[PDB]
RNA sequence: GGAGCUGUCAACCGAGCGUGGAUCCGAGGAUUUCCGAAUGGGGAAACCCAGCACGAGUGAUGUCGUGCUACCCGCAUCUGAAUAUAUAGGGUGCGGGAGGGAACGCGGGGAAGUGAAACAUCUCAGUACCCGUAGGAGGAGAAAACAAUUGUGAUUCCGCAAGUAGUGGCGAGCGAACGCGGAACAGGCUAAACCGCACGCAUGGGUAACCGGGUAGGGGUUGUGUGUGCGGGGUUGUGGGAGGAUAUGUCUCAGCGCUACCCGGCUGAGAGGCAGUCAGAAAGUGUCGUGGUUAGCGGAAGUGGCCUGGGAUGGUCUGCCGUAGACGGUGAGAGCCCGGUACGCGAAAACCCGGCACCUGCCUAGUAUCAAUUCCCGAGUAGCAGCGGGCCCGUGGAAUCCGCUGUGAAUCCGCCGGGACCACCCGGUAAGCCUAAAUACUCCUCGAUGACCGAUAGCGGAUUAGUACCGUGAGGGAAUGGU
C-alpha cells in the first residue's frame, strides 16, 4: 500500500519540440493527470538525483477521431516541463 | 390543525350532497384544540395539538 | 516469478522486491517511448509480478497464510 | 417398461397405454398390437 | 479440463507463452480511482477545498499515503439554562434508517373524454393517475358466524346459484346472498378477579395486627389500604374463571417464612419425561448424508461397391447398431463422419435441504364432588343522535359494516346479531395480538415447444439502437442483413 515517486511520472515526450529543450537541460514528462507541481518536483529530485528549479505543467484535451462506428475521443494527458538547477547533472533519459 | 398528536386521528374524506344530489368532495376534520400540557406537576409546558375526545379522557394534564 | 517462491521471503524483503520491481517497470516505460524495446511482452510480465507481490503482503495482514 | 423401451426408436411404431386409446392413433396405424395384459385391461374396463 | 493460445467489429502485424498442465469453464478470496441515497464542507453529477489522528518526505514551510468526521430516530450513561425541584438543550459510546427494482399485495387520495342519440342525478369507475408502505407472496382468519325449528362449525381461492333476487332521471344500466360441488386444512397466546415479591404515597402505635395454617410462647411498630412493575393463577359459551366447603394426593437433597411440634408452601440442585429453529421462546458450535444446486466426462454401429456430380448426405444393390431414427453441423435429404442423443458416472470448496449430538426451553402439583352469597370476563368503547361513505339497495320503512362531531352505559338475572321496531324463541360472546397450505406475479436463471414471424414482417432495435438525428427541456426517435 506504500507509495512510490515512479507512479507519477509515466513516460517522456519524444517530439521535435522536446529535443529542442534538451540542449537547455529542460525535460518534458507525461505525468499522471491528478498530480500537482510539488509532487512532480519531489519525484524528479528523488528518481534521478538532481536539483530542480521549476516545473511547468499543461493539460491537454484528447483528440476526437472520426470512425465508421461513430466519433471517439482519445485520452487526455498532462505534460510537465521540468527545468533543472543552474549547473546540475543532466538526466539520462536513455535516448 | 387536523392531526392529533397523541392518538394520530386524522381527517376522513367524504362527499357533500346538495338538493339536486350533486356530490363534491370535502373533509371531516377533527376538533383539534391546542393545549399547554405538562408531564410532571410544576414542570415546563409544551404546545400540543390534541383532539377534544382526548381532553375529555385523561390523556393530558395541565 | 512463481507465487511459491514469493512466500519464503519474510516481511521486508517483499517490500524491497516490490521496490526494485517498480523500478524495472519504470525503466521499461522509458524504452517503449524512445522506441528501443524489442520484447514488448515484458511490460505485461512486470505488471503481474508487482500485482503478485501486493497479494502476498495483503494476505499476511488479513490472517490468511502468515509466515516468514 | 422392458418392452416399452425396446420399440421406441423404431420408425412407424407408436406406443400408448390401454387407457389412452384414441381414434387418431388407431386409424393412423395399419396394425394394432395389444399386450395380453393390456387387452384384458381394456375389455374389463368397458365390460 | 487436456493442446493449443494472446476476447471481438477486423484484419495486417509485432513480440511471446504451453504436457513442469497455458488459453478456456466453475466456486471462494484480495484489489475495487471518481460520481451517484452520497453522507467532512461546497458544486454546474463525474469537480473544488479542508479539519483531526498516525506514518512517509524536506535544511524547514511546501507535498504525500492509510483511517475517521453529515443529518435524524432508538437505547445506555454524564451534565441540568432562564430557576429552586427539575426539564428543554449540550457532550460521549453503541445499534438502526435514507436509495433503487418489471409485475403482483394492502391502506389512503381520486379525474375526464365516453354512454345516456342533449344533460345535471347515474355511468365511464373506485378505472387512469397519485401518496404511504410491504413481502416472497400479501391481505383475511379461530364466530357479537350463518341458518330456521332436524342442522353447518376459522379464513382464502376456483365452479355454480345468476345476469336470478332485486336495485335504477325503474332511463342508460348496475347486480348480490342463502345454499350445494371442489382445491387446501390448524390452531395458538394474552387482559381482568385473586395470590406472592420489589419500589413510591397516605394512615396507626398497644388502636392494633402480623410473624405459612392449626397447636404453646416469643418478638413488642412494620402492619393496614392503595398506585406502578415482575412472576404465579386464568382463557370460556353446554357459560367459563377466581373465591368457598368436603374427601383425595405430593421423586430426592439443601436452603428459607421468631422458636418448638403437626402440616403445607417457596427457592436452588439432581433425576426423569417432553418439545425445538416453529404461529405456539430463541441463537450458535460440531459431525454425518444412496441427498440438491454452481464446472464436466464416458457413450453402440460403413475408409462398402457401381451411376451422376466440383462435392454424396442423392439414386441403386449390400453390411450393421438401436435403453441411441431428438436436434444441429459437415462441399446437396446422414442412426452408423462430427458435437451430441438414450442411458449411466462426477464435486476440493461454497451454498441450500434433512438426520444425530452439543446446546436452549417448558413440565413434575394438583385432581374430583358439592354449595350458589360475593368478585371478574378487554371504555370515552358499544349504543343513541347529526352529517357522509359503502353494501343489489341512488335516503328510502333501511337492518349489518366504516369515518368525523356531540351525548354516553352495563359484567351474565349481562350485552350483540337474526333487514324498521316490539315480545318470545334460537345463535354468538365485540371493544388485545399472532397464524402455514390452497391463490396472484416474472425485471431475471436454466430446459423444452409452436398448422408463430423470416428483413416494409417479428420487439423501436438481426446492422454504431434507445445509437445517429430532432427538441432549451420533459420527451420524440429512425434507416441499413445474404460473394
Ligand atoms: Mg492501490
Ligand atoms: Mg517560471
Ligand atoms: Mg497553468
Ligand atoms: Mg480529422
Ligand atoms: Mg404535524
Ligand atoms: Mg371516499
Ligand atoms: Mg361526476
Ligand atoms: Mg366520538
Ligand atoms: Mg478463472
Ligand atoms: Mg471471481
Ligand atoms: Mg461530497
Ligand atoms: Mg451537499
Ligand atoms: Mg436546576
Ligand atoms: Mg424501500
Ligand atoms: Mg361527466
Ligand atoms: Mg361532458
Ligand atoms: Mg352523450
Ligand atoms: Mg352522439
Ligand atoms: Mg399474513
Ligand atoms: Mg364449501
Ligand atoms: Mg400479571
Ligand atoms: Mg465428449
Ligand atoms: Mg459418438
Ligand atoms: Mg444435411
Ligand atoms: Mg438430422
Ligand atoms: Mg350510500
Ligand atoms: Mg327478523
Ligand atoms: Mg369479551
Ligand atoms: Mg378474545
Ligand atoms: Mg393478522
Ligand atoms: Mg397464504
Ligand atoms: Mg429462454
Ligand atoms: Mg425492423
Ligand atoms: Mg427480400
Ligand atoms: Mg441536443
Ligand atoms: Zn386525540
Amino acid at each position: 500500500t506504500l507509495a512510490d515517486p515512479r507512479d507519477i511520472i509515466l513516460a517522456p515526450v519524444i517530439s521535435e519540440k522536446s529535443y529542442g529543450l534538451l540542449d537547455d537541460n529542460v525535460y518534458t514528462f507525461l505525468v499522471r493527470p491528478d498530480s500537482n507541481k510539488t509532487q512532480i518536483k519531489i519525484a524528479v529530485e528523488k528518481i534521478f538525483a538532481v536539483k530542480v528549479a521549476s516545473v511547468n505543467t499543461a493539460n491537454r484535451q484528447g483528440k476526437r477521431k472520426r470512425t465508421r462506428t461513430g466519433y471517439g475521443k482519445r485520452k487526455s494527458t498532462k505534460r510537465a516541463i521540468v527545468t533543472l538547477a543552474p549547473g546540475s547533472r543532466p538526466i539520462d533519459l536513455f535516448g | 390543525a387536523a392531526v392529533c398528536d397523541i392518538c394520530g386521528k386524522g381527517p376522513g374524506f367524504g362527499k357533500s350532497v346538495s338538493h339536486s344530489h350533486r356530490r363534491t368532495s370535502r373533509r371531516w376534520d377533527p376538533n383539534i384544540q391546542t393545549v399547554h400540557a405538562v408531564t410532571r406537576p410544576g414542570g415546563n409546558k409544551k404546545r400540543l395539538n390534541v383532539c377534544t375526545s382526548c381532553i375529555k379522557a385523561g390523556k393530558i394534564t395541565r | 516469478v512463481s507465487p511459491g517462491e514469493l512466500r519464503e521471503l519474510t516481511d521486508e524483503e517483499l517490500a524491497e522486491r516490490l521496490r526494485e520491481s517498480k523500478e524495472e517497470l519504470f525503466n521499461l516505460r522509458f524504452q517503449m517511448a524512445t522506441g528501443q524495446l524489442n520484447n514488448n511482452r515484458r511490460l505485461r510480465t512486470v505488471r503481474q509480478e508487482i500485482a503478485r507481490i501486493y497479494t502476498v503482503l495483503r494476505e499476511r495482514e488479513l490472517g490468511l497464510a502468515t509466515g516468514p | 417398461e422392458a418392452g416399452a423401451k425396446s420399440v421406441r426408436n423404431l420408425p412407424g411404431v407408436h406406443i400408448l397405454a390401454p387407457d389412452q386409446l384414441n381414434t387418431y392413433d388407431v386409424l393412423r396405424a395399419d396394425d394394432v398390437v395389444f399386450s395380453v395384459e393390456a387387452l384384458n385391461a381394456y375389455i374389463a374396463a368397458n365390460t
